[PDB]
């Protein structure tokens, strides 16, 4: 489903042209080094939210 | 002299033909909700992924 806007907000947008965008939080993972084979691998469990 | 009598020339009224086209009928088609099911795990995963020596 695409984003929906009702009537009054549509009128206010076409009048004021003020539509801002906020970045609340960002999900994302860490890849760690492996001492076994040197390959840096992503842990999908851990995220930067912990860190 | 002889009276006209006047029986008139106009017959009925357009109003019946006007009412014919005046027909509105039924418009628009079903949309949006449909059925909606959906089930799979492409959203989040779960598998042991720790680190060690």
């Amino acid at each position: 489903t695409p984003i929906t806007m009702n009537y009054n907000q549509f009128l206010e947008l076409e009048k004021t042209k003020q539509l801002r965008l906020d970045t609340d939080q960002v999900y994302g993972n860490i890849a760690t080094y492996n001492f076994e084979n040197g390959r840096v691998r992503v842990d999908t469990g851990s995220n930067w939210s912990e860190v | 002299v002889k009276k006209e009598a006047a029986e008139k020339l106009l017959e009925k009224v357009p109003s019946d033909v006007l009412e014919m086209y005046k027909a509105i009928g039924g418009k628009i088609y079903i949309v949006d909700g449909d059925i909606t099911k959906h089930i799979s795990l492409e959203a989040l995963s779960e598998d042991k992924k720790k680190i060690k020596d």
